[PDB]
RNA sequence: CUACCCUUGGUCAGGUUGAAGUUCAGGCUGAAUGGAGGACCGAACCGACUUACGUUGAAAAGUGAGCGGAUGAACU
RNA sequence: UGAGUAGCGAAAGACGGGUGAGAAUCCCGUCCACCGAUUGACUAAGGUUUCCAGAGGAAGGCUCGUCCGCUCUGGGUUAGUCGGGUCCUAAGCUGAGGCCGACAGGCGUAGGCGAUGGAUAACAGGUUGAUAUUCCUGUACCACCUAUAAUCGUAUCGAUGGGGGGACGCAGUAGGAUAGGCGAGCGUGCGAUUGGAUGCACGUCUAAGCAGUAAGGCUGAGUAAAAUCCGGUACUCGGGCUGAGCUGUGAUGGGAGAAGAAGUCGUUGAUUUCACACUGCCGAGAAAAGCCUCUAGAUAGAAUAGGUGCCCGUACCGCAAACCGACACAGGUAGUCAAGAUGAGAAUUCUAAGGUGAGCGAGCGAACUCUCGUUAAGGAACUCGGCAAAAUGACCCCGUAACUUCGGGAGAAGGGGUGCUCUUUAGGGUUAACGCCCAGAAGAGCCGCAGUGAAUAGGCCCAAGCGACUGUUUAUCAAAAACACAGGUCUCUGCUAAACCGUAAGGUGAUGUAUAGGGGCUGACGCCUGCCCGUGCUGGAAGGUUAAGAGGAGUGGUUAGGCGAAGCUACGAAUCGAAGCCCCAGUAAACGGCGGCCCCUAAGGUAGCGAAAUUCCUUGUCGGGUAAGUUCCGACCCGCACGAAAGGCGUAACGAUUUGGGCACUGUCUCAACGAGAGACUCGGUGAAAUCAUAGUACCUGUGAAGAUGCAGGUUACCCGCGACAGGACGGAAAGACCCCGUGGAGCUUUACUGUAGCCUGAUAUUGAAAUUCGGCUUUCUAACCCGCACCACUUAUCGUGGUGGGAGACAGUGUCAAGCGGGCAGUUUGA
RNA sequence: GAAGGGCCAUCGCUCAACGGAUAAAAGCUACCCCGGGGAUAACAGGCUUAUCUCCCCCAAGAGUUCACAUCGACGGGGAGGUUUGGCACCUCGAUGUCGGCUCAUCGCAUCCUGGGGCUGUAGUCGGUCCCAAGGGUUGGGCUGUUCGCCCAUUAAAGCGGUA
């Protein structure tokens, strides 16, 4: 069957891209918290 | 009007128009036509008023609707059609050499260099403001301002004859029927208006509405609560509360939804 | 993913029926031309009517056999 | 524990020879089988080293393992011209200034970014263990630069700026080529099975650059929207411009077969490829650059042989063991190529190219279950029901009913033909009438049980209900009678329209304008659509009733001098005070309306249908069909409780709809039988799960929390497995979904309560001048204010911002306050 | 001083769900959800036996005559546990539900067959009671049906228990 989640690569790198992460207020909120928390994965 | 003969159902009584005034040119002007990208919902993205969306691609054909040229005359070269005026536009080839688009008014010629501008010859054709011209004279598109143009009248019928004039502001009746007086000194143009047939068309077959930019539209009746007034009830059922409803509660077959403390108010009266 | 939608592309073996109009013979019938249609038969493709199997499954919705649509409100 | 139990994930393998400590499983081999509109070839998405070589075998691989998409070591991706960037734009995203906004921020003019589309300069061959239009052999184009000029001169380059291209939809017909297809000089070979001198393969050569090309479309000089010789527009004067499939030449050596240590012909068929070309239709079919131009402005001068040309991607999988599905998963995944025989075909069967033998096996040939096949006589008797299965099937020929909206119904129903050989000789096309295609017609034979001999390909008819139809729907228990539908009608809406998003700006509607646009109801079509003015709606307003606010009589407290003036202070009705509401009318395709005898409300069902999807009594009554008929059909009418836009009644056509009756068929059935395969079963490998208080776990009558393996009393029973069956363990699985309960939750309703978004109206600021009846009502004028219009600028921009001209004007709009409307929306109540 | 309180006297409640939740309050859920209950209903079991089925006692009458061949009014006494109920005792951390199919097993208040008494038994048939449970007890039409009617057979087309 079709399954949820098809991969792409522009589309992951929109919606979730550090540069739509800091396009937005809250984007820099998430970042904000990630990084307070350490991740290594931040925000691909 | 084209009478189908019933190859198939849904094709059963379709009556398309009967093209044969179209005559003249079916290309139409390549200076006149732009993009015209098409759209059911507003901006924001979300739906705004519309039971309709779809459909094929439109031209964008530009109206020269000002009517705006003082003393030329003009070749009217074709009869072309325009798909979202309703009604077929004609061609006017003005004698400057630059051509512009005309709405096409009942009677219709190959060729009657008539109108654009002050002169006023009340024989069919354009120009001609609302402080001349004749009391009722049968007029197509009328001004509502001086200088913009007009769109009063327009659509596939057209008609308000000049009924009566007086005071710094000429009166005229309307195809609505109501009688509103229009500032005097604003361009309208003479005669009625395009398909007398149109009116006739039945589309027949399902989805040629949908060829066109309607889609379908569900009843209130059916439907569930949540989601419409009329929504619910075990079994087919009636309206239910007194006063029919619109979607979003107000009242629907009857009250009247013209503004208040209008500015229009003083103008017309009767309707 | 799913529902509408805007912008831009792609796909639909084959067989059948013969609308208007046109072309000749009468005071709207036969023939040729012509090629209409949410038209017919049926693959691709899309779909899920019935049935059997499957039910700690190959599969957290499927498989086999038939079945519906298939120039369109088409499929993607 | 269950248990050495279930399972080991769709298929055809056999042997020999290797390797190795060890092979059913790795490698080589022969034969075999499977796919072949795909299990082949090529590529986008996605994946990122899985790609190659040599080594290795712990673990991963559903067995094994010498092997691997696993482990170690080493190594792999080469571009001026392919895709992309240094080109172009669409939706959309971002958006200097700007308009809005409690903040955060939202919107948006520029202008940018953005391919899935537009423009863009090379091809053939060879080669590696892994790359190649990328390396190199050959041949070639594009842009730039530097060196020459035959030819100009205060010819050449021309723009962010107009013009012309680019530039377009869907269907259908032929026709022109071209690929590929098919048969008869070229290499080899000539048979040990009775026979013969024919048996088998192949028959090609690229861009670039010379030549032409009828398939296609279209006529030439003078003058006049902001700067033009180009565009446009109009008056005179009878075959060549633009494209262009393809072919011919040259590229010309490269490609090539068999093996034994050099070949390019002819003939025939012919597209899905080469045109949105042509033709027809209406639902009237993107942009912007590259390109050709012409001006405004720039500038000394613009074939030949050397050179210069960047960044990104390039491995490998890619209908799959490498992508999404936790798995080496019977599923999902866009596009391109796609040969022979047979065919109408991309259908069907067998095969090419080319790929695979599916990561557990060996035996046996029990039950039972599954997938197949056959079946005496009967033929729906089965069953809730012909569910399932059987039957029909292709082409050529005849022949086809009620009805009807004259199209249809229709492939109605149904009948005949079909193989092979040999004669005769009449259409087609292609051609020098040779042969090559395709393919009929008549006649005589021959063979079988059977000739569309396999495979693949409609069952059909009668009648009823609902729905006109094609279409839509509950992803994952409902595909329908539900939704939609064209048509009908009602209502609102005069254009910053309503109506919708948003606090707004801004925006849909709609570059639309009453033949349009929003909402309600009905649902093609045909014949029609009855009777009745509390609620709603619309209009009227004489009178009643009503808020803030205006207005101040008079009331009370204090003390200057019990009485008690001022002052400041608490509190105050008479009057003026809008919309609504009360009352009046009109309106039913607006909400919505049927009482009682042997009397009334506003009016008490016209047409049509009727025991219906509607009928309780009920299997109503009579008839039809049957041997028999609670169903079905036709009537009937005392219609428990049909009825005319919640439409009434018919209706051809249509339906994986619901129902009743037949023809034909048959393992559905009488009534079961045998056969093939998979699993079950024995053996070798591997090896789970739910569940489980401890267990040495019998029956009967009884007892008992009122149905006992376990209690009483009898009865019966040596200890331990394997194959089987399901009565019981109130068997397993889910803290019952019904029921009730909790001063539980949530969704939904309304004349439940309390509110609120919004909308209508009034006072008051913004808010001015001037005209009579006593500041109030009504009118006139502009300096406030308002423009979703005109020209003007910032400015090669419909935004704003200023201007000016118009228009509307103390109204509006906003702000504060007020009173009505208000299940649109919210919080809750609704007893025991 | 006053505005305000306190104290004493009193008035304003079908607050009537009357020890009075608030000044102020109705419905739907089959789209449903959570916490509980066998404290409590629908199934089956159990207790009960009004109802039910069966069996008697009395005997007025019926039956030309004769109550007792057969039938049996008014009344009376019981059994069975298949019916509808009553009760709420097991089960709500689930005791699956009508009919059919498949397979049966038991009771006897016997439908058939075997043996008998009476007879209003001439004979062949019958009626009614008694013994008797060995075996037997049909295919269809209609309805989901169990029931029931019908068609055609048959020695007969039994009635119940077994969740
Ligand atoms: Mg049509
Ligand atoms: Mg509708
Ligand atoms: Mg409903
Ligand atoms: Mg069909
Ligand atoms: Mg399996
Ligand atoms: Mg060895
Ligand atoms: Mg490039
Ligand atoms: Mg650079
Ligand atoms: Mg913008
Ligand atoms: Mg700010
Ligand atoms: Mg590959
Ligand atoms: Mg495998
Ligand atoms: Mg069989
Ligand atoms: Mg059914
Ligand atoms: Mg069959
Ligand atoms: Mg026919
Ligand atoms: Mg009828
Ligand atoms: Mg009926
Ligand atoms: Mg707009
Ligand atoms: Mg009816
Ligand atoms: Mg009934
Ligand atoms: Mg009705
Ligand atoms: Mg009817
Ligand atoms: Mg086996
Ligand atoms: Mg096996
Ligand atoms: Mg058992
Ligand atoms: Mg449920
Ligand atoms: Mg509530
Ligand atoms: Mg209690
Ligand atoms: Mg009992
Ligand atoms: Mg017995
Ligand atoms: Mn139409
Ligand atoms: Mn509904
Ligand atoms: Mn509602
Ligand atoms: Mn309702
Ligand atoms: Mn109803
Ligand atoms: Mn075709
Ligand atoms: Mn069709
Ligand atoms: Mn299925
Ligand atoms: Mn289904
Ligand atoms: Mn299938
Ligand atoms: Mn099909
Ligand atoms: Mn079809
Ligand atoms: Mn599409
Ligand atoms: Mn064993
Ligand atoms: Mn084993
Ligand atoms: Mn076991
Ligand atoms: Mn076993
Ligand atoms: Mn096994
Ligand atoms: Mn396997
Ligand atoms: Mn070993
Ligand atoms: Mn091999
Ligand atoms: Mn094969
Ligand atoms: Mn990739
Ligand atoms: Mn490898
Ligand atoms: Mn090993
Ligand atoms: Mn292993
Ligand atoms: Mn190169
Ligand atoms: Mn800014
Ligand atoms: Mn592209
Ligand atoms: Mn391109
Ligand atoms: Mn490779
Ligand atoms: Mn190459
Ligand atoms: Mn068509
Ligand atoms: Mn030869
Ligand atoms: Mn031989
Ligand atoms: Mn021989
Ligand atoms: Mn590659
Ligand atoms: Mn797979
Ligand atoms: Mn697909
Ligand atoms: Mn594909
Ligand atoms: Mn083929
Ligand atoms: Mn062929
Ligand atoms: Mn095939
Ligand atoms: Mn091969
Ligand atoms: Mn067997
Ligand atoms: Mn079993
Ligand atoms: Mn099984
Ligand atoms: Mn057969
Ligand atoms: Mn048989
Ligand atoms: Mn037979
Ligand atoms: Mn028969
Ligand atoms: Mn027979
Ligand atoms: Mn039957
Ligand atoms: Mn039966
Ligand atoms: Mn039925
Ligand atoms: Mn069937
Ligand atoms: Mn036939
Ligand atoms: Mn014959
Ligand atoms: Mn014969
Ligand atoms: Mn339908
Ligand atoms: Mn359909
Ligand atoms: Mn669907
Ligand atoms: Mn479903
Ligand atoms: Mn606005
Ligand atoms: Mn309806
Ligand atoms: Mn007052
Ligand atoms: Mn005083
Ligand atoms: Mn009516
Ligand atoms: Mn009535
Ligand atoms: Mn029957
Ligand atoms: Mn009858
Ligand atoms: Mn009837
Ligand atoms: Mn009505
Ligand atoms: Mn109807
Ligand atoms: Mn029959
Ligand atoms: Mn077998
Ligand atoms: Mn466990
Ligand atoms: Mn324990
Ligand atoms: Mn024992
Ligand atoms: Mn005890
Ligand atoms: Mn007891
Ligand atoms: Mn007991
Ligand atoms: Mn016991
Ligand atoms: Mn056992
Ligand atoms: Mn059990
Ligand atoms: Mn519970
Ligand atoms: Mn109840
Ligand atoms: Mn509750
Ligand atoms: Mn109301
Ligand atoms: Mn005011
Ligand atoms: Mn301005
Ligand atoms: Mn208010
Ligand atoms: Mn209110
Ligand atoms: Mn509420
Ligand atoms: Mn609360
Ligand atoms: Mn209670
Ligand atoms: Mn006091
Ligand atoms: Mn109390
Ligand atoms: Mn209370
Ligand atoms: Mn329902
Ligand atoms: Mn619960
Ligand atoms: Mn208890
Ligand atoms: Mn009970
Ligand atoms: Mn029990
Ligand atoms: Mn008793
Ligand atoms: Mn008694
Ligand atoms: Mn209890
Ligand atoms: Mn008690
Ligand atoms: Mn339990
Ligand atoms: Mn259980
Ligand atoms: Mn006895
Ligand atoms: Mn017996
Ligand atoms: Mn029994």
């Amino acid at each position: 069957v079709k399954r949820t989640y098809q991969p792409n690569k522009r589309k992951h790198s929109k919606v979730h891209g550090f540069r739509k992460r800091m396009s937005t207020k809250n984007g820099r909120k998430v970042l904000a918290r990630r990084r307070r928390k350490g991740r290594k994965v931040l925000s691909a | 009007i084209k009478k189908y003969k019933p190859i198939t159902n849904g094709r059963r009584n379709m009556t398309s128009l009967d093209f044969a005034e179209i005559t003249k040119t079916t290309p139409e002007k390549s200076l006149l036509k732009p993009l015209p990208k098409k759209a059911g919902r507003n901006n924001q993205g979300k739906l705004t008023v519309r039971h309709h969306g779809g459909g094929h691609k439109r031209q964008y054909r530009v109206i020269d609707f000002k009517r705006n040229k003082d003393g030329i005359n003009a070749k009217v070269d074709s009869i072309q059609y325009d798909p979202n005026r309703s009604a077929n536009i004609a061609l006017v080839v003005y004698a400057d050499g630059e051509k512009r688009y005309i709405i096409a008014p009942k009677g219709l010629e190959v060729g009657q260099i008539v109108e654009s501008g002050a002169e006023a010859d009340i024989k069919v054709g354009n120009a001609l403001p609302l402080q001349n011209i004749p009391v009722g004279t049968v007029v197509h598109n009328i001004e509502l301002k001086p200088g913009k143009g007009g769109q009063i009248a327009r659509s596939a019928g057209a008609s308000a004859q000049v009924l009566g004039k007086e005071g710094k502001y000429v009166l005229i009746r309307l195809r609505s029927g109501e009688v509103r007086m229009i500032l005097s000194t604003c361009r309208a143009t003479i005669g009625q208006v395009g398909n007398l047939q149109h009116e006739l068309v039945n589309v027949g077959k399902a989805g040629r509405s949908r060829w066109k930019g309607i889609r379908p539209t569900v009843r209130g009746s059916v439907m569930n609560p949540n989601d419409h007034p009329h929504g619910g009830g075990e079994g087919r059922a009636p309206i239910g509360r007194p006063s029919p409803m619109s979607p979003w509660g107000k009242p629907t077959l009857g009250k009247k939804t013209r503004r208040g403390k209008k500015s229009s108010d003083k103008l017309i009266v009767r309707g």
